[PDB]
């Protein structure tokens, strides 16, 4: 589920699953 | 940032983990 183009909700769901209890930050504009 | 690495181009686990706390 990681090795593809991931955008929007699909990207934040991947972050959620990978990062687990560490949590994550989603910063789409840099 | 994450959009350029994971949305516009193909994501990887290595890159995703850069955004874990």
């Amino acid at each position: 589920f990681v090795n593809q183009h991931l955008c929007g909700s699909h990207l934040v769901e991947a972050l959620y699953l990978v990062c687990g209890e560490r949590g994550f930050f989603y910063t789409p504009k840099t | 940032g994450i959009v350029e690495q994971c949305c516009t181009s193909i994501c990887s686990l290595y890159q995703l983990e850069n955004y874990c706390n």
